[PDB]
């Protein structure tokens, strides 16, 4: 609640002055390269999710499972930007 | 949940009915598969919390990751689509008839 | 109350956004042998006020060819995540501590590249979809570098709360240990904001994007969200990387020490500007993926590594 | 208050309908973005703060942004059909309204809605006097404990990379 | 010279420690001089609630070993 | 049915002092009474039932009752400035107080 | 200095999870002390009401096991304060 | 393709429905179900033909939403029982999903409209893939859940597909859609003893791959996507018509050859279980697949078409061999019949 | 050799980088800490310590938390 | 399953986490851990089809600690009868709802 008081307030604040703003004062660009980047960026984006449980699983009793773990997914992702680059991708 | 487990299921057959009837843009039924994919998601996620099942709160997680890449292989096609037709719209691939 | 120190928030944090840009207009002037504006009142102080005035009153202009929506939602949502993203922030104390803060943080930076999408397609004019497209790739790129190099930090936190942090810098700066990264969270946190090093999204020379069809109103809101944002990402680097002295028995030095630092910081990327070109759009993508991530994504694994065998593993909570 | 999953839930189903009427592409993209924070507040609010902020963080501006990239190369203007979005806007509200009604028939049928049951189900029950119970302590198990779960989800990533590159070529 | 720009840093000051002192002390306040208690996890909400039925309805207020 | 135990058997006294208190005094609670806590516990767990190990629950609370009437005799004025100090603190830590956690501690290994 | 720092920082983790460790027989003979006066508190409410209703027991399990059974905390505070309920269901989210 | 990518992507296609089979928590099983959507896309668009896109963009389309209303049944049933995978007690609607869904991804009955098209546009090699290693998957997934199934609805999906592959296949010539039309056929049979004998299902569809293997690999060693172009065989390679002959009538069920087994034990576990009125039925039609692999039978072998000047050339040139695989699984295929019992 | 020369010269990222990656992926294995983290970690104690019944059949487990037996942390102590 | 590589090689990568009543992290039992155990240490030999009759009572309990709907529905018909009887001035809520308030 208290984060819902401040977020319509923060709405209200800009919607305010757009509306005074707007009462006071009275087709085929594509490259593939920018999509291929889109997609580079969500299997790096599902990593970072992958990733992001790790300051819990920190404190995992395993430690020897868990690096284990997150080593041979930052590993694998690395490799995948490597072929990015020896391929066409990633040189624009 | 009880009736709360319902909107979300609706919500999925509404995304159902959606991905099932096409109309023009291709992409409006990609964008539709994902509604899915977010209320599905929604669920899971739902009630893993409300059984304090954390055992299974990894699955709420792999299902998204599976449905990106999914999605990932689905816009390549609409971009190969686009790219040989100059458009998105369904009507052109008809030509496998 | 709460409302009391919700204005307490907002207004000062608005106020400064303006100030900002006079600063901006003094700093980069005195850099280049100029006055910069001293006229209007005295020293300039009146000056952020005044163009601001000139600016609404002026007629905000909807292209014949423009959505109606996409083209007032995106000024709205850039102020409106701008603004809320310092709720959540340790000052020593928060407005609305979160337990995950720095994910919220992450989240609604994230959200402002919409604004930036929705405002290119609504303008319908080429100079603006062309802008935005390269432009939402900055700063998707520079995003997906700007989380890795969190989720360093919160490793050695121990939590994605940003109130953490305060206990965790009680003896030194996350820049001593971390410095690596800092230099590549401030190099970031310059290609979010569309400063100037990274200021393709909107290159003035090159497509003089973002604001083309903007003017009045519009302008304005992103306008503020931008200088805005300028100062909480500096605060954040101010926050995460250089700890401000906390005492718990007096906490405004910690706020005055905040002061100070982010204050620098904001200085810094305004020195920045002036003193360097601005970067090729791939030369921008060819720094983050070629040069920072490989480093970055190692050094991400550092950091699961020096926690473990230095038998260092953060206390949760 | 006690409604308040209610209501999220039930914009979540509008928001839903719209993306299913097929509103023009990027206005689609539009209602899965709101939609995606109904939703997140939805999660946010059974007690998954991790689950929902990812959400967010992976779906909302992270997917989806691609969404609305490709849908600025690839489907093309929408043009001569924006018309429609005024029809399918009205459809969208009259159902709203059609649903408005139909739950209400449907709380008539008492053999769920629950309706003065309602805020008494959010949460079902809480490890009051806990500590180490957060939605995410969970999410960790995929490092140790399950690893399948990211054994599986890793390779999906690694191969997706070769396998997109190699439909796009 | 350059002191000229220090009268608008100074307005961006004032106005950005406003900020960190002012919700340092209307917390300090509505808490009744104690700091508001962070409930991170439940266990502190517990001990938070449980400290609001002990005594009025704030939890604030703390009884001590004299009741 | 359910066969709820009655209030009248389920109202004993309870220490009904502020979190803080409690914590201050945690560590020697631990202490000096955990020969019945256990007790109650061992028997809230192996027979999953509350309602069968409720007479163990009031002998808790009443060993700690004593358990403060005992500080109340004794570096009672200590207690009350550690836990004053302790209460303060946001998350009540305990490092923020230890001046004054060392005087009760080693009043408490004078006197008690 | 992080390595020492964490470690002095874990050490303190350890001094306080072992002070609730402590404190909480207390809270449990607390707890389901107070549960079961709801559940019963309720059971008096329950009879005023269920008594008129044509054979209906007061209160019967839903589950026929004779183990005791937590309650939802929908059923402890579901017919009681409605403003009880919420702070139980969104009470801590919204913490304080 | 990078070999590197071609081990990726095979090895996905591969971990894929090894992943569904191996399994026991169905999420598992969904991601193996996945990750076959996800490998098989790459090689449908290798030639990237404008017929291919649309191949892959409707076989996409078509598994996707499969793909998603099999995670939406396990989705309930973890709601429905706390674990992650069908029980005796599951929602009978819970069940009735999974068999729309799986045979929409096996493309059985009234699902059967995207198969014939993707088999048509993609080429020989993969399709033999999109056909046989992709059936394995959800069929796994199906026979595990074989007891808590209904008997009414496979039925129905059994009949139709029966019907719907030999009315379809009556009028295609193209090869590709005829094959794609006889695997929508077989599929049928295969799971109408489903809820009966799952054991024979495992057979009715090895039977198919040693059947169905050989045959493409011969339309392939010519790589001959018409009937026109398989009845030249003659002049191209005239030992293969013998076999191609024996296999096709094998495919549909005539008395001497390995492919009656199949027809014959269903029929008879059908008949134990007294459905002799829908084994009936299923029995008749199927003797129309026959007509149009005896139409084809004609065009190849028992009538020589006129042949073009051009193909003289072609002869001269070394043909480059069959693999051995043709042999041994065109042998094993034709005439097993006489060791039908230990199959069985 | 040479080119890791000019490597370190040219391209000077990839280098620490992958050295980076290395050094993360040896000193876990080589540390005379690398055990404790399993063991701090374990030790931290998050949920409740249920004790067992005295079948008085066993001399390992202390009947007081204070006793001189069980498990200690003077190793975390003194760390 | 079908193919049962995971028993043969011994590996249990995907039986650890199947049930409710599976190890949850940090030993925070899961809700209805009270009955799954009860209904599956049940039908543990007994094959599925006589899973389904004689184990029907841990299952009628398993289905309602999980779904709950019992209590929701004589939950809900108490609610009823209490707006009825407000309805007439009979009930008139305690101020035991309001009471002194237990540690
Ligand atoms: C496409 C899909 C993928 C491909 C197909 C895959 C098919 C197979 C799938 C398998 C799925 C998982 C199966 C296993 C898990 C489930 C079953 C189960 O219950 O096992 C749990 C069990 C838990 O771990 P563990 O094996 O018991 O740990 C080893 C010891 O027990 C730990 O005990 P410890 O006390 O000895 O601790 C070790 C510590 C001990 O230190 C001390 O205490 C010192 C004092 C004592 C000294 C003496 C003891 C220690 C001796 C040295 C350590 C030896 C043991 C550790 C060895 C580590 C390396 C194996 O010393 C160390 O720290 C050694 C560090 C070594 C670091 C290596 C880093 C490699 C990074 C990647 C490099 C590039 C690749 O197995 C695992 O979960 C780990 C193995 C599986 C890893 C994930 C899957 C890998 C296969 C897929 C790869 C491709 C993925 C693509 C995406
Ligand atoms: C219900 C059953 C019904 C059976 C009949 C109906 C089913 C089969 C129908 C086959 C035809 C269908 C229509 C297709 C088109 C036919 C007209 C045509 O254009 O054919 C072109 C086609 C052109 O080939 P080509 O250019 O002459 O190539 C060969 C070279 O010239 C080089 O040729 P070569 O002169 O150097 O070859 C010499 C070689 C020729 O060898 C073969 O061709 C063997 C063919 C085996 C076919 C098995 C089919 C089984 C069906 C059930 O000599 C041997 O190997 C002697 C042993 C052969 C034994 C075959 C029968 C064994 C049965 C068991 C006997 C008792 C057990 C003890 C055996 C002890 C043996 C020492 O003509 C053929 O070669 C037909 C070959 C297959 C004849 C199968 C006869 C099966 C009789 C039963
Ligand atoms: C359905 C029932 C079974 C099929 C009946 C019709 C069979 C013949 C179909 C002929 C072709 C389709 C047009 C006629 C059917 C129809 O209602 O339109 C579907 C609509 C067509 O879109 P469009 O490309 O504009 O085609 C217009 C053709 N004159 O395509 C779409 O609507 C795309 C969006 C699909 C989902 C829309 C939202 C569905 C839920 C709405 C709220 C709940 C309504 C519940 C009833
Ligand atoms: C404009 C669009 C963006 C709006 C601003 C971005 C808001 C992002 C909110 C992210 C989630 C925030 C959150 O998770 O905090 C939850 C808060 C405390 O929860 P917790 O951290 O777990 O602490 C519990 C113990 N202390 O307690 C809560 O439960 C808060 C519940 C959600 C509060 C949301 C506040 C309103 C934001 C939505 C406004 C919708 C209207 C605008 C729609 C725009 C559509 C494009
Ligand atoms: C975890 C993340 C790890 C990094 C992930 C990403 C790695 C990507 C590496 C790609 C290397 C091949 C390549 O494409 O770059 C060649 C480089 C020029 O790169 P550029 O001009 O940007 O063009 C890129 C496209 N050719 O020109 C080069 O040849 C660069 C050579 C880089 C390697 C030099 C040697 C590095 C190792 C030095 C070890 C020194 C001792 C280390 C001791 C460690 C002990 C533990």
């Amino acid at each position: 609640m208290n984060l819902y008081t401040v977020i319509f307030i923060n709405i209200l604040l800009s919607l305010t002055l757009i509306l005074v703003a707007f009462w006071l004062p009275q087709r085929l660009p594509f490259s593939m390269k920018f999509f291929l980047v889109a997609i580079t960026f969500l299997l790096f984006d599902l990593e970072i999710a992958l990733l992001l449980p790790l300051p819990w699983a920190i404190q995992t009793i395993k430690t020897s499972t868990m690096m284990i773990m997150a080593f041979i997914l930052v590993t694998i992702l690395s490799l995948g930007l490597a072929y990015e680059w020896t391929q066409k991708g990633l040189e624009w | 949940m009880p009736s709360t487990f319902f909107n979300l299921t609706m919500a999925f057959s509404l995304s159902l009915l959606g991905t099932l009837m096409f109309r023009s843009h291709l992409m409006s039924t990609l964008l539709c598969l994902e509604g899915m994919v977010l209320s599905l998601f929604i669920m899971t996620s739902v009630t893993s919390l409300n059984s304090n099942s954390m055992s299974s709160m990894p699955i709420p997680i792999t299902i998204l990751v599976f449905a990106a890449c999914e999605a990932a292989v689905g816009l390549a096609l609409l971009v190969k689509v686009s790219n040989t037709y100059g458009t998105d719209y369904v009507q052109n691939l008809n030509l496998l008839q | 109350m709460f409302f009391i120190n919700i204005l307490t928030l907002l207004v000062p944090i608005l106020i400064a956004m303006a100030f900002l840009t006079l600063v901006e207009r003094k700093i980069l002037g005195y850099m280049q042998l100029r006055k910069g504006p001293n006229i209007v009142g005295p020293y300039g102080i009146l000056q952020p006020f005044a163009d601001a005035m000139k600016l609404f009153m002026k007629e905000p202009m909807r292209p014949l060819t423009t959505s109606m929506s996409l083209f007032i939602i995106a000024p709205t949502l850039s102020l409106t995540l701008a603004l809320s993203l310092w709720v959540p922030l340790p000052m020593p104390h928060p407005l609305i501590n979160l337990n995950l803060g720095i994910l919220f943080i992450l989240a609604t930076s994230s959200l402002s590249v919409y604004s930036i999408l929705w405002s290119g397609w609504a303008s319908n004019s080429k100079y603006s979809l062309f802008g935005a497209l390269r432009a939402v790739a900055q700063t998707i790129s520079y995003e997906v570098t700007m989380a890795i190099i969190l989720l360093s930090v919160l490793l050695m936190n121990g939590s994605y709360s940003l109130q953490t942090l305060i206990t965790t810098q009680e003896h030194m700066w996350l820049l001593l240990p971390a410095w690596p990264m800092a230099m590549m969270w401030f190099i970031s946190t310059l290609a979010e904001t569309n400063r100037a090093p990274f200021d393709l999204t909107e290159g003035e020379s090159e497509l003089v994007g973002f604001n083309v069809e903007y003017a009045a109103g519009p302008f304005a809101l992103f306008f503020m969200a931008e200088y805005t944002n300028i100062i909480l990402m500096n605060a954040l680097t101010t926050i995460i990387f250089l700890g401000p002295l906390y005492y718990i028995n007096l906490p405004e030095l910690y706020s005055t020490n905040f002061m100070m630092e982010a204050l620098l910081l904001s200085s810094t990327f305004l020195w920045i500007r002036a003193s360097y070109p601005r970067f090729r759009y791939d030369q921008l993508m060819h720094l983050l993926w070629k040069n920072f991530l490989p480093l970055t994504l190692a050094l991400c694994m550092w950091h699961i590594s020096l926690p473990i065998f230095t038998a260092g593993v953060p206390p949760y909570m | 208050m006690n409604n308040y999953i209610f209501v999220l839930s039930s914009l979540f189903l509008v928001g839903c309908l719209g993306l299913a009427l097929k509103p023009s592409p990027i206005y689609g993209g539009l209602g899965l973005i709101v939609s995606g924070f109904v939703g997140c507040l939805m999660v946010l609010g059974f007690g998954g703060s991790f689950l929902g902020l990812m959400v967010f963080l992976i779906y909302l501006g992270g997917m989806l942004v691609v969404f609305g990239y490709t849908t600025a190369m690839a489907t093309e203007e929408y043009p001569e059909t924006w018309g429609s979005n005024w029809l399918i806007l009205g459809f969208l509200v009259l159902g709203v309204i059609m649903e408005v009604f139909l739950i209400c028939v449907l709380n008539y049928y008492d053999e769920v809605i629950n309706l003065d049951g309602l805020g008494d189900w959010l949460m079902y029950e809480v490890d009051d006097v806990g500590v180490m119970l957060e939605g995410g302590i969970g999410v960790a198990a995929m490092y140790s404990c399950a690893t399948w779960m990211m054994v599986v989800a890793g390779w999906s990533l690694f191969a997706g990379i070769f396998i997109i590159i190699e439909i796009t070529r | 010279m350059w002191f000229e720009i220090l009268p608008g840093l100074a307005i961006m000051g004032v106005c950005l420690v406003i900020p960190g002192v002012s919700t340092a002390y209307i917390h300090k306040f509505t808490n009744g001089g104690k700091e508001k208690r962070v409930a991170r996890v439940q266990y502190q909400w517990y001990l938070m609630e449980r400290d609001r039925r002990i005594s009025g309805v704030n939890r604030y207020y703390v009884s001590k070993g004299l009741e | 049915i359910v066969e709820l135990p009655t209030l009248e058997e389920l109202k004993v006294e309870e220490v009904k002092v502020s979190s803080a208190v409690l914590k201050a005094a945690a560590h020697h609670y631990g202490a000096q009474c955990d020969k019945t806590n256990k007790e109650f516990m061992l028997c809230r767990w192996e027979e999953k039932d509350p309602r069968r190990c409720l007479k163990e629950g009031k002998l808790v609370n009443g060993c700690a009752l004593n358990f403060f009437r005992q500080i109340k005799s004794h570096c009672a004025e200590p207690f009350t400035e550690y836990w004053t100090c302790l209460d303060y603190s946001n998350m009540q830590l305990f490092r923020h107080c230890r001046q004054q956690q060392a005087k009760f501690d080693q009043c408490v290994l004078d006197k008690l | 200095r992080m390595m020492r720092w964490n470690q002095e920082r874990r050490r303190l983790l350890i001094e306080d999870l072992e002070a609730r460790i402590a404190l909480m027989p207390l809270f449990q003979a607390e707890k389901d002390r107070r549960t079961l006066q709801i559940l019963r508190e309720n059971l008096e409410e329950e009879a005023i009401i269920m008594k008129d209703v044509p054979n209906w027991k007061v209160g019967e399990s839903v589950f026929h096991t004779t183990r005791w059974v937590p309650p939802l905390i929908g059923e402890m505070y579901g017919l009681r304060t409605k403003e009880e309920m919420s702070n139980a269901n969104f009470g801590f989210t919204w913490y304080t | 393709m990078n070999p590197i990518t071609l081990a990726i992507i095979y090895f996905t296609i591969f971990l894929g429905p090894v992943i569904t089979m191996s399994s026991t928590n169905l999420m598992l099983m969904w991601v193996g179900l996945e990750f076959s959507l996800l490998a098989i896309i790459p090689m449908l668009i290798n030639k990237k033909n404008p017929r291919s896109t649309e191949a892959a963009t409707k076989y996409f389309v078509t598994q996707a939403t499969a793909s998603m209303i099999i995670l939406l049944a396990i989705v309930l049933n973890y709601k429905q029982l706390g674990t992650w995978m069908f029980q005796q007690q599951t929602n009978g609607l819970i069940l009735n999903m999974t068999l729309m869904a799986l045979s929409m991804k096996l493309g059985l009955a009234p699902f059967h409209f995207w198969l014939p098209e993707v088999t048509q546009g993609i080429p020989l090699h993969m399709g033999l893939i999109l056909l046989t290693w992709q059936k394995i998957a959800p069929l796994s997934i199906l026979i595990q859940i074989y007891p808590l199934l209904n008997s009414t609805i496979i039925l129905m999906l059994a009949i139709t597909s029966i019907f719907m592959g030999a009315w379809g296949g009556l009028n295609q010539t193209q090869m590709r859609k005829i094959m794609a039309y006889s695997s929508i056929a077989h599929m049928g049979w295969m799971l109408a003893i489903l809820p009966y004998n799952p054991s024979l299902t495992l057979l009715n569809l090895m039977i198919y791959i040693i059947l169905t293997a050989p045959m493409f690999m011969a339309l392939m060693l010519n790589n001959s996507m018409t009937i026109n172009s398989i009845s030249l065989l003659w002049n191209k390679t005239p030992a293969m018509l013998t076999m191609i002959s024996l296999m096709l009538l094998s495919l549909g069920g005539l008395p001497p050859l390995t492919g009656f087994l199949p027809k014959w034990i269903i029929i008879t576990e059908l008949m134990k279980n007294n459905c002799l009125i829908m084994a009936t039925l299923m029995a008749m039609m199927a003797l129309l697949n026959l007509f149009f692999y005896t139409r084809l039978i004609y065009s190849t072998s028992l009538t020589m078409f006129p042949t073009n000047n051009n193909s003289k050339m072609m002869t001269h040139q070394t043909k480059t061999k069959p693999n051995l695989m043709f042999s041994t699984l065109a042998i094993m295929s034709t005439m097993t019949l006489p060791l039908a019992p230990q199959l069985i | 050799s040479a080119f890791l020369k000019n490597a370190w010269a040219k391209e000077p990222v990839l280098v620490v980088s992958f050295s980076v990656w290395g050094l993360a992926i040896i000193m876990p294995m080589i540390s005379p800490y690398t055990k404790y983290a399993s063991m701090i970690n374990k030790a931290t104690p998050y949920n409740y310590p249920v004790p067992v019944r005295d079948d008085g059949n066993m001399p390992d487990v202390p009947s007081h938390p204070q006793d001189p037996l069980g498990p200690s942390l003077d190793w975390l102590k003194n760390l | 399953p079908f193919l049962d590589i995971q028993k043969k090689l011994g590996i249990s990568l995907d039986r650890h986490f199947m049930f409710l009543s599976a190890e949850q992290p940090y030993k925070n039992a899961a809700r209805c851990h009270a009955f799954e155990k009860e209904w599956i240490e049940c039908a543990h030999g007994i094959g599925g089809t006589r899973a389904k009759k004689e184990c029907k009572i841990e299952f009628d309990d398993f289905e309602e600690c999980l779904l709950r709907y019992k209590t929701m529905r004589r939950m809900h018909d108490i609610k009823k009868q209490r707006e009825k009887l407000m309805k007439e001035g009979k009930y008139t809520p305690p101020p035991h709802h309001s009471g002194r308030e237990e540690p």
